[PDB]
RNA sequence: AUCGAGAGGA
């Protein structure tokens, strides 16, 4: 639902790159160039950022249980 | 969906059915596994008469 | 001569080992031997 | 059933295969007696089938326990 | 349900020996070292160091089961030598090699950070 | 001495049927002193052999220069004088067949000894006079050296 | 039936071996005397197999014939193959 | 749940007693996927093992007498062959002739019948794989294979 | 089909008189498989006297006790002398060949198609090979086995 | 019959990775060093969580697992701290553990990113790597107005054999014989394969000529750090840990030999 | 060869004679056997009841 | 708990 912390394969930290990745994408980067800007050179970490579906943004459309 | 922890099951002298005093059916009922007709035929071919009697008499409903 | 005598003994022992054992459920065994291959041969 | 339950195999062996009720009812009407020779009959009664390890008896050897 | 704790690969159980030496009776001057709570990391280096000893006739190791957490190292030496002595010397040589490698890596790091 | 056969061979062909294995090559060779054909499987990866080469082949029952049997067990810590010191390529195998041109009544004029060096096969065929040292299910060594 | 002429096989069948070993192992487990010597064996099955190899199991196999008669064979009288 | 049933199963239904089936007088279990592809690759003619590799493999032989066999190649460098190690795996002194699946049909007629160019024509003698590439035909569930002859 | 077959044959068993009988004690086979042998131990073999011609059969199975030099190549000196001199032995070998020829005709009526593949208990060629390797038989030297010893 | 005399040559040293070469050592030593980089170099990581309040959309174990994988600077502290197995204290103490606290509440209308910057420690030396004084902070959870996350974690000493969260590496590139001279690989078509970065071959040549007398030497390493340790600290700690494994093994060996 | 006519030559070899055979779509084994030039010894059927 | 039904696994 949320960006993983580490790459499943190598263990590189990708948790701090989702927001930067999105900011680069709205900056008219291609996904490949964006992944290059964040330093994801192994295709495992590129897999992590490139195949992520941010479902938490949809789960935050529901009001919480307590106000 | 098929995780092993939802499938693993074992029995050793658990509950029994009311009508025929044989082990229950299912993991949820803590039931026993069915030693069916084909298992009976296999053990007849093996010639294992005491094991066959243990499974079909002594481990089910003495 | 030594090899032939050993061969004769070996033939005798293996033949006596090949004899069917009383108590073999050859009928159930034959039913299984004929039904197991039936599960592979084609329906059509 | 038309070939296997038409031989003199005993009502209990036949009821195990097919036509359980018809076979047992015929045996009742005719007073048939099952001699308990097959494996099905002994299996139903929880007795040692005369099959493999059950086709013989064991006796203790009093003269050899010494 | 059946998951062993992850520390069981590294930690010795109470009353369990780290290493056990058993004489191999098939051939003379051979021993089996059953080392508990180790794996290929030490087995491979100990074996390969033992292979550098010309007085070692056999040096092998195996992890008998991956789910279990022991290794067995079989060492056969020449009659004038001993498998226990060979194993000891192999460990000593590995320790000296690693000490030298560590000191040289420290020197290389110092050179790289300085210039 | 422990030598069953010795001669100089000349590689007349390599893999007539084509390369079957990458690191192994079959040499069809013929000697000059005895007129014996040789089919030999050699690990060309470690001991490459070119067409037209000339080598000395020595089938031996033992490696020790003095008559002394071998145990068939690997003893690298052996300081005895071994005749493998005088050769480049050495294999160790066993004779698994001895054919001949014998009839029901006549003995063999030509023999054909087959040896397997752990799967690398050799056939040394020629006059039966030169192959009396070969007996089936007997361990031998190759002892082969290249010469110019 | 004339014990001087027993028509059944002189070999112990696999089923006879199985049942004799099981029976004797149960007897040993129920504190019956052992007929062979024992180094350190405590499993009744191992003791029963040792007794069978030694030919010292005090059991008689009563083999029934289809006609209804029977033949009594001592476990030491039969040929143990396996 | 009893010593009698335990003895029954141990003497009648144990898997080693179940290797050959009476249905078709052949093995019912044989060597299977990875072990079969790998034994085919292993018994090829150009498989040469080094001393450390050989010792690694001998660690996994339960029925090993502890004697390293004399390598098939002594010089320029000691090398064992895959057939030389499978010979250690092969039990007893069994004798077996088979043919690898790629055995050409016109090879048993011409020359080279007993020295196969393709390393087909499996020959095991005295429990040593004298020659040939092992495969389904030699280690599978067919009749007359090494596993059958071993049993 | 499997269940039907099982229920039809389930109680057929090999009895201690070696007959195969059902629960009724009726006789289904006087010996199991017509040969009283279990199916695990039998294996494929070849009948060597089925397919060959009369000339080939004669040449391969008729012991030739007239060729002195061939016997000298196959047998040792005392065996050669006994085989060539004795006529009792020669008659024994002649009747051996006649018995094999009768067996040949029996096989020819049993297998009307020339299929020598048979399933029999003991793999005699493999046992012969085992004996050759166990005793280190040299195929090139004359043997010390008397053919009369083979017949007897 | 004696040890190797390995040499070292570091070809790149940054804060993110160390690229070096070890020569004149055995392949087993090189691979055991490589394995220890991954599995026996201790670091500090969160291994105990107590959720006092979690109104977020991720359940408690999700947050706990996520906190465990945040790297914590472990450089000089990991050698000083003890394993809780070895500590003579209760469940916790400052000698075997580091306390973290996290307390965030989304009151404002925009989504609140609970990141690793919100993990407040009692020890200034052991902090989240991203929080160390660029790269953004690791995201623990996004919160909506009215959602709240309050927890208390404890970080422990461990290595990658127990859990990958104690693995300090973000990839260990290991290579040897870049030109296939030992022929430990057999390319069916050697021309089809790209050249290693460490290759020394002209472009027409696909692989080096086969070396029959060759042995694996000159192993190339690129140890990338997840952040907890410096890459050179990972390598030094790996060598020290492997040496202490061997020393303990030798101690137990001596007790077994003398007891016989 | 399973349907060819396997004979034994005068020399003693098995020889497979290549001969015409008929396969019918129905069965009258009772009648077909009793026909001129039809082999009443090898002519058979797959209908076991007949 | 029973029974039935349905959905699935090999
Ligand atoms: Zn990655
Ligand atoms: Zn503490």
């Amino acid at each position: 639902m949320i960006i993983p912390v580490r790459c499943f394969t190598c263990g590189k930290i990708v948790g701090n790159k989702w927001e930067a990745y999105l900011g680069l994408l709205q900056a008219e980067y291609t996904e490949g160039d964006a992944l290059d800007a964040l330093g994801l050179k192994r295709y495992c970490c590129r897999r992590m950022l490139l195949a992520h579906v941010d479902l938490i943004e949809k789960l935050l459309n529901y009001a919480p249980l307590e106000k | 969906k098929h995780m092993v922890d939802d499938k693993i099951h074992s029995r050793a002298r658990g509950p029994i059915q009311i009508l025929n005093r044989q082990p229950m059916e299912g993991r949820s009922r803590d039931g026993g596994l069915r030693f069916g007709e084909m298992e009976r035929d296999c053990q007849i071919a093996h010639g294992a008469a005491q094991f066959l009697r243990e499974r079909l008499f002594e481990a089910s409903d003495p | 001569g030594e090899a032939f005598d050993w061969l004769l003994g070996e033939i005798e022992s293996k033949f006596n080992q090949a004899i069917a054992h009383p108590g073999e459920m050859v009928g159930a065994l034959a039913a299984q031997s004929l039904g197991e291959p039936a599960t592979q041969m084609t329906l059509n | 059933r038309h070939g296997v339950n038409r031989q003199d195999t005993g009502p209990l062996m036949k009821c195990s295969f097919e036509e359980t009720v018809d076979v047992l009812m015929e045996a009742a009407a005719h007073g048939e007696s099952d001699p308990m020779k097959g494996v099905s009959e002994n299996i139903m009664l929880g007795q040692l089938a005369p099959a493999g390890t059950g086709c013989f008896d064991l006796l203790l050897d009093a003269e050899k326990c010494k | 349900m059946n998951a062993p704790p992850a520390f069981e690969s590294f930690l010795l159980f109470e009353g369990e020996k780290k290493i056990t030496i058993n004489k191999d009776t098939k051939v003379p001057n051979a021993c089996l070292f059953t080392i508990n709570k180790e794996d290929h990391t030490l087995g491979n280096i100990i074996k390969s160091q033992l292979l550098k000893d010309p007085q070692v006739l056999f040096a092998g190791y195996k992890v008998p089961h991956p789910l279990e957490h022991k290794i067995i190292i079989r060492v056969q030496t020449t009659p004038d030598y001993s498998p226990q002595e060979a194993f000891t010397n192999a460990i000593t040589d590995l320790i000296s090699e690693l000490s030298l490698l560590e000191e040289r890596f420290r020197v290389a790091i110092k050179d790289k950070q300085e210039g | 001495a422990g030598i069953l056969f010795e001669d100089i061979f000349d590689v007349k062909d390599i893999d007539p049927e084509g390369k079957k294995f990458d690191r192994v090559s079959r040499l069809h060779c013929e000697s000059e002193s005895f007129k014996m054909d040789l089919i030999l499987d050699v690990n060309i990866q470690i001991y490459p052999v070119d067409l037209g080469d000339k080598f000395r082949l020595v089938i031996a029952s033992t490696l020790y220069e003095d008559g002394t049997l071998d145990d068939g067990e690997y003893n690298p810590t052996d300081d005895r004088p071994s005749r493998a010191d005088q050769f480049e390529y050495v294999m160790y195998g066993k004779v698994y067949r001895i054919e001949g041109d014998e009839t029901s009544t006549e003995a063999a004029t030509r023999l054909s000894a087959y040896v397997s060096y752990g799967g690398l096969l050799m056939r040394l065929q020629g006059d039966a006079n030169n192959l009396h040292g070969f007996e089936v299910d007997s361990r031998v060594y190759l002892l082969m050296k290249k010469l110019a | 039936q004339a014990n001087q002429k027993r028509i059944t096989t002189p070999y112990m069948t696999k089923y006879e071996r199985a049942r004799v070993l099981g029976t004797r192992a149960l007897q040993i487990a129920m504190c019956a005397p052992v007929m062979v010597e024992l180094e350190g064996e405590t499993d009744p099955l191992l003791i029963a197999m040792k007794e069978l190899k030694a030919r010292k199991i005090p059991i008689i196999i009563r083999r029934y014939l289809p006609d209804g008669s029977y033949e009594d064979w001592g476990v030491d009288e039969l040929i143990i193959s396996d | 749940q009893s010593l009698e049933t335990r003895a029954e199963i141990q003497e009648l239904a144990m898997v080693p007693r179940m290797i050959v089936t009476p249905q078709s007088n052949r093995p019912v279990m044989g060597i299977v996927q990875d072990t079969l592809t790998a034994v085919r690759k292993f018994t090829k003619r150009d498989v040469f093992l080094e001393r450390g590799e050989v010792m690694n493999l001998l660690m996994f032989l339960s029925t090993w007498d502890g004697k390293v066999p004399q390598p098939a190649i002594l010089k320029p460098r000691p090398l064992w062959t895959g057939k030389q190690i499978f010979s250690l795996i092969i039990p007893g002194h069994i004798n077996c002739i088979r043919t690898h699946s790629t055995h050409p049909d016109d090879e048993d007629s011409g020359p080279y019948k007993h020295i196969s160019p393709g390393d087909t024509k499996v020959v095991v003698e005295n429990g040593e794989l004298i020659m040939g590439i092992l495969c389904k035909k030699s280690l599978g569930t067919s009749a007359g294979s090494l596993v059958h002859i071993s049993y | 089909i499997q269940r039907r077959l099982i229920k039809s044959m389930e109680s057929v068993m090999v009895k201690y008189d070696a007959t195969v009988r059902n629960s009724i004690n009726q006789v289904v086979q006087l010996r199991y498989g017509e040969d009283g042998l279990a199916g695990e131990s039998v294996e494929f073999q070849n009948l060597a006297t089925l397919k060959p011609s009369n000339k080939a059969f004669e040449k391969k199975f008729r012991f030739d006790y007239t060729n002195e030099r061939a016997l000298r190549r196959t047998l040792q000196e005392d065996l050669v002398k006994d085989v060539l001199s004795n006529a009792h032995i020669q008659n024994e070998l002649e009747r051996e060949f006649e018995r094999m020829r009768e067996d040949r005709e029996v096989l020819r009526v049993i297998f009307p198609t020339g299929d020598s593949k048979v399933v029999l208990p003991c793999n005699l060629l493999r046992m012969i090979w085992n004996a050759q390797k166990i005793f280190h038989i040299n195929p090139r030297l004359p043997s010390d086995l008397h053919p009369i010893k083979v017949v007897e | 019959p004696y040890a190797n005399q390995p040499t070292v040559r570091i070809t790149e040293l940054t804060d993110e990775n160390v690229k070096f070469i070890i020569e004149n050592t055995d392949l087993a030593v090189a691979n055991s060093i490589r394995r220890v980089f991954i599995a026996e170099v201790p670091i500090i990581a969160i291994d105990w969580v107590q959720i006092d309040a979690n109104s977020s959309v991720l359940h408690d174990e999700f947050i706990a697992h996520r906190l465990g994988l945040i790297p914590l600077t472990s450089d000089d502290i990991v050698d000083k701290l003890q394993y809780s197995r070895d500590c003579t204290c209760e469940e916790f103490c400052p000698e075997c553990s580091v306390e973290f606290t996290l307390d965030v509440r989304c009151n404002e209308d925009q989504t609140r990113h609970v990141t690793s910057r919100d993990l407040i420690s009692n020890s200034p030396r052991v902090i989240p790597v991203t929080s160390r004084n660029e790269q953004d902070d690791i995201l623990i959870v996004k919160l909506r107005k009215g959602q709240e996350l309050r927890l208390r974690a404890y970080a422990k000493k461990g290595f990658g054999k127990e859990h990958a969260k104690w693995n300090p590496t973000a990839g260990v590139a290991f290579e040897y014989d870049p030109d296939n001279a030992l022929r430990h690989t057999v390319y069916p078509k050697p021309e089809e394969w790209p050249k290693s970065e460490y290759s020394e071959l002209d472009e027409d040549e696909s692989q080096a000529p086969y070396d029959p007398n060759g042995k694996p030497e000159r192993f190339y390493y690129n140890v990338e750090s997840c952040g907890s340790l410096r890459p050179e600290t990972i390598v030094l700690s790996a060598l020290s840990g492997l040496k202490k494994k061997l020393s303990d093994l030798q101690t137990q060996l001596s007790h077994e030999i003398q007891s016989d | 060869d399973n349907k060819k006519k396997i004979i034994i030559t005068e020399d003693g070899e098995f020889k497979a004679l290549q001969e015409w055979i008929l396969e019918t779509d129905g069965v009258s084994l009772m009648r077909v056997l009793s026909e001129k030039d039809v082999d009443p010894v090898r002519t058979t059927s797959n209908d076991i009841v007949e």
